[PDB]
């Protein structure tokens, strides 16, 4: 995955 | 009203993470995930109906560039390995590989004021200050969730501000590390970016679809900026000393004045496509602008009336 914010 | 538009006035035809203007706003330079980093003259681009001055080839892919401010050819980057590098776009070589971070690297920052001291965010949870002399970090504070973005403070090397993954600003004074001076909380999903207008004036953003501003003297929410879309990637933040531009999943670029919660005025990229917009810079406090997309493609727009 490219430029994807992580999420938590 | 001052202004209602934004003008391209040059293009150059994947994903660019990254596009910053040197210390003078006379070259910029792009990354991403192509793994190389593309330094360009500004009025070149401007002038001409294209092609990079320096290529530097990198090991992996990259997330985040910032220029050294007092030494003009020096070049910090970020990457998917979690190694910090610093380059000299004159000579192409690494001149310092930082390697502490065991997991991807989202954000390097150099000082204004102490030029010689970066800061780098990682998703392995760690905030890491580093010195151009010196091998081995400097600073290293421990954090509970994936740190998205990092920046110092334009006036004091001291000041950094830290978006991470559980939603909220830290803000630390790195001369007491045990506890950060302020966490602002406000933002409903992770803070990608950070980044000042002023000593005193921090901006946001965040995949809850919002910018936010910040008082960091007083630790005070200030306003809540909305219109575009981004509920999923880095997309990018820039501010100056009065607007905010970010990208948008919808392929547009939205620019707010600080003053006003919804937009003075968006950019549809164009080129069919889900493309979102990568990265932003503004040319210091001018209405001039950096921009690129999830297609690679760069383009110059202008504020206008």
């Amino acid at each position: 995955y490219l430029q994807i914010v992580p999420e938590i | 009203t001052r202004y209602s538009r934004l003008r391209v006035i040059a293009e150059i035809r994947n994903i660019v993470s990254s596009i910053e203007f040197d210390r003078d706003d006379e070259l910029f330079a792009t990354a991403g995930v192509s793994r190389c980093i593309k330094v360009f003259d500004f009025s070149s681009v401007v002038n001409e109906p294209q092609c990079p001055i320096v290529e530097m080839s990198t090991r992996s892919k990259l997330s985040c560039l910032s220029w050294n401010k007092h030494e003009k050819n020096h070049i910090a980057s970020s990457d998917y390995e979690g190694i910090v590098t610093v380059w000299d776009v004159t000579t192409r070589q690494s001149l310092m590989e930082y390697e502490e971070h065991e997991k991807r690297a989202w954000s390097v920052d150099f000082s204004r004021t102490e030029p010689s001291m970066l800061v780098s965010g990682s998703d392995d949870c760690k905030v890491k200050v580093w010195c151009t002399r010196q091998e081995a970090s400097v600073i290293n504070i421990d954090m509970k969730a994936n740190i998205c973005c990092v920046k110092y403070n334009p006036g004091s090397s001291n000041y950094i501000a830290v978006g991470s993954a559980d939603h909220h600003i830290h803000y630390y004074d790195l001369r007491n590390i045990s506890q950060p001076l302020h966490v602002f909380s406000g933002h409903k999903k992770a803070v990608s970016y950070v980044k000042f207008l002023s000593n005193n004036e921090l901006a946001s953003a965040s995949t809850d679809s919002t910018l936010r501003l910040w008082d960091v003297k007083d630790n005070l929410p200030v306003r809540t900026f909305r219109g575009h879309t981004n509920e999923k990637n880095f997309v990018g933040l820039t501010v100056n000393s009065e607007y905010l531009a970010c990208g948008s999943e919808t392929n547009e670029v939205y620019v707010y004045h600080k003053e006003i919660t919804r937009p003075v005025t968006s950019h549809r990229f164009g080129s069919a496509g889900s493309y979102f917009i990568s990265a932003v810079c503004w040319k210091s406090d001018s209405p001039t602008m950096l921009t690129a997309n999830s297609q690679g493609t760069i383009k110059v727009l202008v504020l206008a009336a």
